[PDB]
């Protein structure tokens, strides 16, 4: 009954700002947060950032922190992460994922591929 | 002590009746020789009468006076005889059977109730150890054995001893000589039977050793079936299996020969000793005048008493095996070692709560050597709060919840409910104060009302209502028909699991515990019902001191205190915010994760038809069985004439007559019987022998010439096939042995017996056959009622056993404990029916055996009654009376032998039914043509287009779907896939092990579908993961004749040279002639594989196939084998599916196959330029 789409996923060179958003529509109210991913072929899947649908704060990865930002719709369920200063390393498929009470990722979405150069 | 007393324990009045019945068994066994003592007394007077009757030739009327006076007096005795013995044996029979039932019933019922109680009373231990099911299986089979152990078998045992010791008492008392003679023949008769046991035991192992070879050949061949098929080495195994059968048959015939020698000599010594007993018994009459022939027959009855000892031995073995198996497990069976749980006493807390306190608890699961899952613990949860536990590696939280119910006494430390230790309070009460909700719910088969009623025994539907209504389970149940009375059918899978768990919650809610334990109740559940049930738990929370463990973190949000473990090791404790503040383990896990056989259909006389078809001639065996058949009654006739003329005849000529009949009894039996018995044994022995050959031949060849999902993908197994080869032929061998045995006793009784019967007064015949068939039918209907009761009993205990196994298989009942006594209550009520049925069969088995013996005296009555009286009246003769006894021993050897060989005919008929349907086969592919093998047929460029396939499990997710490949000649075609099949299957399909469901495959462009099977398998490079090496000369292993190919030394030399196995070949004794040493126990995988490679390149295939050849290997072996493979290929087409991607780097065409669908194809660098499955495969290779 769930699914998460993404908006803004495209191409840009090093030093550009790529603002993205993750739309989450389905049924859940207990702690379903919105979280983003990044993966590269021939390699495992790494995580990005995650705001808690509680009212606390966000969790940035020790790779992307300092650069990336995140947000909310504020009237509805979405997460807008502004991607500031993307290195050619960033180049990966980004797929937003939602919380599970269990706390192990059981929710997934469409994703989007992002290509970075110089 | 523990051996006997406990076996017989309790039964206060039972032990008493046990003794009354025993006593009656004694006087029963005592009665039989007394009946035969009477036989001498009636013989005595009748003999004295006969002596004067022939001594006359002067006076007639005097014989009409005194002889008839004596005969009338004897008739007067007769009347008090059959009656006097009959009423006695009737009553004491019903009593001794009452032993079989009335005592065993109460004993077994007591055993069952105590056993059934103690099992549930062992608690934890069954989870700690043993079989938990196989145990309760065998145990109930042992208690089943007890009924055989404590039954009338004992009564029969004492009866037997009464006939033995009581028989010999009379024997010794009435003379000590004849005793000595029979005692002298005792070791002798025991000596011949000693030859039997030595011969049987020795010849069995030889045949077993012989068939072991045939079995070993059948063992590996059927395992190597895909290999022998691919190489077409069938006809050689055919020949060898015929040679081994030839030897097993020669040991079979020698076994039969020696066997017949033994049984023959044994009977020689028996009849010889019997004759010697008579020769000296008579010698004590004619000149001596001691015995009148009473004891002469009675000592034969002493022989019948020894046979009673032979009937005694099984009863002891029935008792002992019941004793030994039971008393040894009885120590486990009874009492209550317990001492960690029990049911009773202890302290009853009225404080109805207690702040839970965990203090320094060190524990280890009873896996013994397994490390402590929980090392140390400190947790203190204030009353009314809800503490949440978490972990990663698993369990360690579950241990603490398990300890809280006192299911396991901690190794060190203590767990304190309230202020007191948990080990002081009564366990039952503790269980009543502790509610538990497990992640996986279970519902017993009963109404939802009853499953709740299992929570608390005394309850009303109003409380049920409030329970489910507060548990919000009152919606779907109302909508559901039958409402609360709705049964949960077929165990617990009926309705939604969330609803199931919700009901379990209502059950724990009725319990109104002051402690609530939730283990992952929300875990493993759909999201919607999760939220519903969660809401139910929440309304079940906040009201009861509780401890909750789950991996669902949303419900942990509102928890008052959280405690981290991750493996059971305690680290952090406190509120959520404080924890996130610490950014520790809690924050880390939250945020990081964000064999049986034999189908029914029968033979129906096709048996002897196919047998005779395969049995070319044997009329001398059966005719010899006929002359031996008619040979048997002559003994019964001669002896009848011996005592006959001895009874009626005068003092003159007694010597000549008795001597002549003695010698005739000698030559007619001892000389002739040994001859005819050994003659037939030599005939039907070799008959069954060659049948054993031809049958297994025509079977195994029918097996090898057909594959087609009987081999490629059978639901059967190798063992079942070898089993078929053993049992089928052995059974039909017994079928024919029974054929000749039956025709033999057939003429032996019916044929000669009718002739003897014809010379009676014709009334005597009718009266006699007014007995034998009647008592026969009475014994048959006895057997029928017997099995009918055994079966209905089996049904009752079946049901009770089912609900019992239901209980013991579900250990979760111990968490409630409410059902501990309740279950044994229901079991009590269940066992009550067979109890009354046990009482029912007391009357039933009692009357049957009684009546059986009621016909016994009644038989002897009418025999001698009518033998006297009316026959005494006019023309009383010495004959026709002993001829009755002859007809009797014929009815005895009739019933005895026929009933003995009856089940032999059954299993054989069934076994024959199997062997017949298998040999019909469906020959399919053998040779034929389909092509003329034109001189222009080679290349080796193999096509695959749109090929789908499934191995014969139809909806098995066919591994090949929409598959197409191509490979040029003289080059290597690489193959790689995820795991499992489609790798190997392509190779299998190339073997044409199974023709695909759709699509086609080509080799030269010709259709494989339409190609001949043999020549297709004539060129193949097949190499398996673990090549199976036949036991044989390694030289003969290396060269498997493809068709006409002789073993060629220079060729296999070239083979070793290429395979690099020539290292071992150069040196070591016998070189190439070296045997594999008992199934290749001398070689490692690399060596065997080298040999397999040599088998491949010997044939010089234009097509090679490698299935994970290097999969199992190491170090230099991998390189030398890879080198061999590489030099083997490149001269011809090859297909390599090997999982070594390090060695795949040299390939002409590499193909990435995705589950039936070819995904990517091309050279290494090209695919490397590409990206997908392949690059991941190399990346994961590292």
């Amino acid at each position: 009954q769930v699914q998460l789409q993404e908006s803004g996923g495209g191409l840009v060179q090093a030093g550009g700002s790529l603002r993205l958003s993750c739309a989450a529509s389905g049924r859940t109210f207990n702690s379903a947060v919105m979280g983003w991913f990044r993966q590269a072929p021939g390699k495992e899947r790494q995580f990005v950032a995650t705001i808690d649908w509680s009212g606390e704060y966000t969790y940035y990865a020790d790779s992307v922190k300092g650069r990336f930002t995140i947000s909310r719709d504020n009237a509805k369920n979405t997460v807008y992460l502004q991607m500031t200063s993307l290195k050619p390393e960033d180049t990966a498929l980004y797929y937003c994922a939602a919380r599970l009470t269990l706390g192990q990722f059981d929710y997934w979405g469409q994703g989007t591929q992002v290509t970075v150069s110089s | 002590v523990s051996v006997l007393t406990m076996f017989r324990y309790a039964g206060w009045l039972d032990r008493l009746y046990m003794l009354v019945g025993t006593l009656a068994a004694i006087i029963h066994g005592v009665a039989l020789p007394l009946m035969m003592l009477i036989f001498g007394d009636m013989t005595d007077s009748f003999a004295s009468v006969g002596n004067v009757s022939k001594n006359s030739t002067n006076m007639s009327e005097a014989d009409k006076r005194a002889m008839f006076a004596k005969l009338e007096e004897e008739m007067t005795t007769y009347a008090y005889y059959y009656t006097g013995i009959g009423a006695g044996v009737l009553i004491v029979a019903y009593i001794q059977v009452s032993f079989w039932c009335l005592a065993a019933g109460r004993q077994i019922h007591k055993i069952r109730q105590k056993f059934f109680h103690a099992i549930m009373n062992q608690e934890i231990g069954w989870f700690d150890v043993h079989d938990v099911g196989e145990l309760n299986t065998r145990l109930t089979d042992d208690v089943s054995k007890i009924n055989e152990g404590i039954g009338d078998k004992i009564g029969m045992f004492f009866q037997a001893m009464a006939t033995f010791f009581g028989g010999f008492i009379i024997g010794f008392t009435r003379g000590w000589k004849l005793t000595l003679v029979i005692l002298a023949i005792s070791p002798v008769l025991g000596l011949s039977a000693g030859i039997w046991a030595k011969i049987l035991s020795s010849f069995t192992d030889k045949e077993l050793h012989a068939y072991a070879k045939a079995g070993a050949v059948a063992e590996e061949v059927l395992a190597a079936i895909r290999t022998v098929i691919a190489f077409g080495g069938q006809k050689k195994e055919l020949e060898r299996y015929n040679n081994n059968l030839e030897e097993a048959k020669r040991l079979g015939i020698k076994k039969a020969i020696t066997a017949n020698i033994s049984m023959g000599a044994a009977f020689l010594l028996i009849y010889a000793s019997y004759a010697l007993a008579f020769w000296y018994g008579t010698s004590l009459v004619i000149s001596k005048e001691y015995s009148i022939g009473q004891v002469l027959t009675v000592f034969f009855s002493v022989l019948i008493g020894a046979f009673s000892v032979g009937q005694a031995s099984p009863n002891i073995e029935a008792f002992a095996n019941a004793r030994g198996a039971a008393y040894e497990v009885f120590k486990i069976i009874d009492n209550k070692p317990s001492i960690d749980s029990f049911s009773k006493s202890g302290h009853k807390p009225d404080n109805i709560q207690g702040n839970l306190e965990f203090k320094n608890i060190h524990f280890s699961y009873p896996s013994r050597k397994e490390v402590q899952i929980l090392k140390g613990l400190n947790l203190k949860v204030k009353s009314g709060q809800t503490v949440a536990l978490v972990g990663n590696s698993g369990c360690g939280k579950s241990t603490t919840v398990q300890l809280m119910q006192r299911l396991y006494d901690p190794l060190d430390g203590m767990v304190s409910i309230d202020g007191q230790d948990i080990r002081t309070i009564n366990v039952r009460y503790l269980r009543e104060i502790i509610g538990v909700v497990s992640q996986e719910p279970v519902l017993f088969a009963t109404t939802i009302a009853e499953n709740i009623r299992y929570g608390r025994e005394d309850v009303t539907m109003d409380e049920i209502e409030k329970a489910v209504k507060e548990a919000n389970a009152y919606d779907f149940i109302m909508k559901l028909p039958h409402q609360f009375d709705t049964l949960v059918g077929e165990r617990g899978a009926q309705l939604s699991g969330g609803q199931k768990q919700r009901i379990a919650i209502a059950r724990a809610l009725v319990r109104n515990p002051k402690i609530l334990l939730l283990d992952e109740a929300t875990s493993a559940l759909d999201t919607e019902s999760e939220a519903v049930v969660q809401a139910a738990l929440d309304k079940a929370r906040e009201g009861r001191t509780t401890i909750v463990i789950a991996h669902r973190l949303s419900t942990v949000r509102n928890a008052d205190v959280i405690a981290g473990f991750d493996g059971g090791v305690i680290v952090e404790q406190g509120n959520h915010d404080e924890l996130m503040r610490e950014k520790g383990i809690y924050f880390k896990l939250v945020m990081t994760q964000t064999l049986d056989e034999d189908v029914p259909p029968a033979s129906f006389w096709r048996i002897l038809k196919l047998n005779s078809t395969e049995w070319p001639y044997f009329v001398v065996g059966i005719f010899c069985a006929i002359i031996n058949g008619g040979l048997q009654p002559a003994f019964s006739v001669i002896f009848s004439k011996v005592v006959g003329v001895f009874t009626n005849g005068g003092p003159p000529e007694t010597q000549r007559q008795n001597s002549n009949l003695f010698s005739l009894l000698f030559l007619i039996l001892g000389i002739i019987s040994f001859i005819t018995f050994f003659l037939q044994g030599f005939t039907f022995g070799k008959a069954g022998e060659i049948l054993t050959k031809r049958l297994r031949y025509m079977v195994f060849k029918s097996m090898l010439r057909q594959d087609v999902s009987w081999f490629d993908d059978p639901k059967n197994t190798t063992g079942a096939l070898t089993t078929r080869l053993a049992n089928d032929a052995a059974q039909v061998k017994g079928a024919t042995g029974s054929r000749l045995a039956v025709i033999f006793q057939n003429i032996a009784n019916l044929g000669t017996g009718i002739i003897i019967s014809l010379i009676y007064g014709w009334q005597l015949t009718l009266l006699l056959l007014a007995i034998v068939p009647i008592i026969a039918i009475a014994g048959v209907v006895e057997m029928k009622m017997l099995s009918g009761q055994a079966l209905k009993d089996k049904k009752e205990l079946e049901g009770s056993g089912k609900i019992a196994t239901e209980a013991i298989e579900n250990f979760r009942t111990v968490v409630s404990l409410t059902r501990e006594q309740k279950f044994e209550t229901m079991y009590a009520q269940s066992l009550q029916i067979p109890y009354r049925n046990a009482m029912k069969k007391a009357h039933v088995f009692g009357i049957t055996f009684s009546f059986t013996q009621a016909m016994m005296y009644f038989s002897y009555a009418a025999c001698f009654r009518f033998g006297a009286y009316l026959v005494t009246q006019q023309l009383m003769t010495f004959e026709n009376v002993l001829l009755v006894f002859s007809a009797i021993v014929f009815g005895a050897m009739a019933v005895g032998q026929v009933s003995s060989f009856a089940p032999d005919y059954a299993k054989a008929t069934v076994s024959a039914s199997h062997i017949i349907r298998i040999i019909e086969k469906t020959p399919e592919i053998d040779s034929y043509s389909t092509q003329g093998l034109k001189p222009n047929m080679l290349e080796g460029n193999v096509q695959f287009s749109g090929v789908v396939f499934n191995y014969p499990t139809r909806p098995s997710i066919p591994v090949l779907q929409g598959l197409s490949l191509e490979v040029k000649k003289g080059q290597t075609l690489a193959l790689v896939g995820s795991s499992g099949c489609g790798k190997s299957t392509v190779v299998q399909l190339l073997e044409r092990f199974y023709d695909p469901m759709a699509g086609s495959v080509f080799l030269d462009g010709k259709e494989i579908k339409q190609l001949n099977v043999q020549w297709l398998r004539a060129q193949l490079g097949i190499v398996s993961q673990e090549p199976i090496l036949f036991d044989c000369s390694i030289a003969e292993n290396i060269a498997y004749g493809d068709n006409s190919r002789v073993v060629s030394y220079e060729e296999i030399v070239r083979a070793a040279k290429e395979a690099n196995i020539h290292q071992f070949i150069d040196s070591l004794p016998d070189k190439y002639n070296t045997r594999v040493g008992d199934k290749g126990t001398q070689l490692s995988g690399g060596q065997k594989q080298r040999i397999a490679i040599a088998r491949a390149l010997v044939r010089q295939p234009h097509i090679l196939l490698l299935d994970e050849a290097t999969s199992a290997l190491d170090t230099e072996s991998e390189k030398v084998v890879q080198e061999a493979l590489d030099k083997a290929r490149e001269g011809r087409t090859c297909i390599v599916i090997a999982h070594r991607l390090s060695t795949i780097q040299n390939a002409d065409l590499i193909v990435v196959i995705q589950n039936g669908k070819v995904k990517e194809h091309g050279t290494h660098q090209q695919l490397l330029a590409q990206k997908g499955i392949y690059f991941s495969m190399v990346s994961v290779q590292a």
